[PDB]
């Protein structure tokens, strides 16, 4: 019932996504049938692109200057995966206005 | 759905737990809005009703 | 969401090479039937005899 | 036709809609030769992403 | 009441090993599919006969 | 599909009928010879690397040999009627919700264990006449079946009006009542639907349902309001993803057996089947026996496959040829 | 520049610049890879061994 | 409720083999009104054909 993200809204009162029924475990699959996936030693990378000052780490001089402008730049990147093995071990009705 | 029915979630979740769930697994927990709780609490009312 | 991810668990891999995984499903058939045919290989209509 | 069924059997019952199922094979206990075998299957797989 | 059972083999299939592309399955009485290491191909004829 | 094997099986495409083990020029080419004798026949089949011919045929040991129409071998589309119960109300009672559920026993296993559950609801109205009951209702039918959370298609959806009777009206999850403008509708048509084929991996299969129906209160008691009727099949899958099939499995016994488990160091295979095209089926049985001792049998299929105009007319020339060739009497079909 | 063997289906390949994961399987590099943990029973309720 | 053996299916959903009401046993027999013969020894015979 988050109003930020579901912006659609239910005639009958409220958010028409607190309107929508999820059985997200149809059973026990004795197995974890969602799960995040991550990959290991390759995560988030970070570095900066900056010349003479960097407020980030707090450098004040630059042996190695990526460009003259005094300015600092901060690039981070992330793998992402997440799986489900079978939706048939989900159910779940949902109103038609949160439909196309 | 349009109009939400207790009578169409029966059937499918006895159906489904028939041919593939024991009679000591069928319990189906829903996580939804508050707004789909009263709903529910709708539903479940005109069904007695009956 | 924090909370709803947090709740599943996460598993890790070697790479970003896409992974599969077995499907083993059921074992038990039932074969229908196309027609049949009388002792002289003519076939056996609906309106008709033993 | 076994059982001992002597009026036959319906057309119906012969029609394009209709599922068989495998029971026994029985033989004599004088002078019996061979009869039956046996039957395989094979799954499948599933892939994902990143 | 007796009961009979045959299956014809090829003796190529002696020490017969197989190449695990896909898994290989047996199938239960149950009527699930379990999947098996084994690579030979006797030890599935074995099981589908009794 | 992998099949069932006496103990071998043959597969020869007859693409083109010739007179002669000269004028095979073109894959596909095929000619049947035997000697004047009629004691020993074979077939001179034109391979795409060369010039094959297969095994010889004991006139005296043939068990039986049969040609077949492709119209016995075309998998009919079962689709049912359903119509409200004229003995339960001819018309839909205004505050009664008509559920219909589609029961699907094969869904992605093998079982009829497997099974599966679509629905369709309408709530009827004052006034709602029997057309737009079935109107109202295809839609909520077609919507859940063909929606963008199906990972195969498992029904089709028609309507029929009684000014046409015959012509079946499609709706989809992109039909609305704004396009069904009749109000003469009889009945709901659900047919099953043909699934994805692959060559080799996927073999041609169904998804078999039954339409079961609800109950509605409409006096005191509860009473189911259709009538799922089964009616003759008018659409079918033909022939080909079935003979490919057949010929790709066919290939392994007189060719390469893996077919790609080595990916780049793989013998790479042509086949001579084209689905898409319809093909009438010879299939002759017969065995070869030793001399002395050796008098246990030894059982062999050789199977033909024709391309099938409507009137079977690659298929009655080459029977009429093997006949002439080999004096038998094979059914022109 | 040609063929030797006579079901030789590989030829000699070569590339100058950047290489990219096109490259790498293109020249049989690259694979998915197998998630043996990961599995999946399809779920049904088994009448048999009933 | 077995589907793959009970072909035909009820109007009101599943096996019409599930609406089939049966009373074993009864009364009480002193011995028990049904059971499995067997033969003493073992009537069990298995060969190769080889
Ligand atoms: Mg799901």
């Amino acid at each position: 019932d988050d109003p930020v993200r579901n912006k659609i809204l239910h005639p009958m009162g409220g958010v028409a996504f607190s309107y929508r029924y999820d059985i997200w475990y149809i059973g026990t699959m004795d197995q974890p049938n969602i799960f995040k996936c991550k990959i290991k030693g390759d995560n988030e990378y970070r570095g900066y692109q900056w010349g003479i000052r960097n407020p980030f780490t707090g450098q004040k001089g630059n042996p190695y200057m990526s460009f003259d402008e005094d300015s600092a730049v901060i690039h981070r990147m992330a793998t992402l995966g997440v799986c489900v093995l079978d939706p048939t071990r989900t159910m779940s009705l949902i109103p038609a206005i949160l439909q196309g | 759905y349009n109009t939400f029915s207790l009578k169409l979630l029966e059937d499918a979740l006895y159906e489904l737990s028939a041919s593939k769930l024991a009679m000591d697994d069928r319990l189906f927990v829903i996580k939804t809005g508050e707004r789909g709780a009263i709903q529910f609490h709708k539903e479940v009312l005109k069904t007695v009703s009956g | 969401l924090d909370t709803f991810l947090n709740s599943f668990p996460t598993r890790e891999f070697e790479d970003d090479n896409e992974y599969y995984w077995d499907v083993i499903g059921s074992s038990r058939r039932n074969i229908p039937l196309v027609e049949a045919r009388d002792e002289n290989g003519v076939v056996v209509a609906a309106n008709a005899a033993n | 036709l076994m059982g001992g069924n002597t009026q036959g059997v319906p057309a119906e019952r012969l029609q394009q809609g209709e599922r068989f199922s495998i029971e026994f094979a029985p033989v004599e206990k004088e002078l019996s030769r061979k009869v039956g075998d046996v039957r395989f299957t094979s799954p499948v797989s599933m892939r994902n992403e990143w | 009441t007796t009961i009979r059972i045959q299956h014809k083999v090829a003796g190529n299939k002696l020490n017969k090993k197989l190449a695990m592309g896909i898994p290989m399955v047996r199938n239960l009485e149950s009527g699930k599919q379990v999947k098996d290491t084994a690579n030979m191909w006797m030890h599935y004829v074995d099981w589908e006969v009794e | 599909m992998v099949i069932s094997i006496n103990q071998v099986r043959q597969l020869y495409v007859a693409k083109a009928l010739k007179a002669n083990t000269a004028a095979l020029t073109t894959a596909g080419d095929i000619v049947p010879k035997a000697d004047t004798a009629k004691t020993t026949l074979y077939f001179q089949s034109m391979s795409p690397a060369g010039i094959v011919a297969s095994d010889k045929i004991n006139l005296k040991h043939v068990l039986y040999a049969k040609a077949t129409p492709s119209e016995a071998l075309a998998h009919k589309l079962v689709r049912y009627s359903v119509t409200l119960d004229a003995d339960v109300s001819a018309t839909p009672v205004a505050g009664q919700n008509y559920i219909l559920r589609l029961a699907f026993r094969q869904y992605i296993g093998l079982s009829e264990e497997d099974q599966y559950f679509k629905y369709g609801e309408v709530i009827a109205r004052s006034g709602m006449t029997a057309s737009d009951f079935y109107k109202k209702m295809a839609i909520s039918l077609a919507k859940n079946l063909e929606n963008k959370t199906e990972s195969t298609p498992l029904v089709n959806i028609y309507l029929i009006s009684a000014a046409a009777a015959s012509t079946d009206v499609p709706v989809t999850s992109a039909t609305k009542e704004s396009d069904l403008t009749a109000t003469d509708y009889n009945q709901i048509i659900i047919e099953e639907t043909e699934q994805p084929w692959v060559l080799g991996m996927m073999p041609q299969a169904f998804i078999p349902f039954t339409p079961q129906f609800l109950t509605i209160t409409v006096d005191g008691e509860d009473r189911l309001w259709g009538v799922a009727t089964v009616v003759t099949p008018t659409k079918t899958v033909p022939d080909g993803h079935l003979i490919a099939d057949l010929e790709y499995f066919c290939m392994g016994a007189r060719g390469d057996i893996y077919r790609g488990m080595g990916y780049p160091n793989i013998i790479k295979t042509t086949y001579l089947v084209d689905p898409g095209a319809v093909y009438d089926v010879l299939d002759i049985h017969y065995f070869y026996t030793g001399s002395n001792e050796s008098v246990q049998k030894s059982e062999k299929t050789i199977t033909l496959v024709a391309v099938d105009d409507g009137s079977h007319t690659a298929m009655n020339a080459l029977i009429g040829a093997i006949n002439t060739a080999s004096g038998l009497t094979i059914a022109t079909l | 520049a040609g063929k030797l063997g006579k079901f030789q289906m590989l030829g000699f390949q070569h590339w100058k610049g950047l290489t990219s994961d096109n490259h790498l399987g293109a020249i049989f590099q690259q694979a998915p890879q197998k998630a043996t943990n990961l599995m999946v029973q399809l779920l049904a309720f088994y009448r048999g061994k009933s």
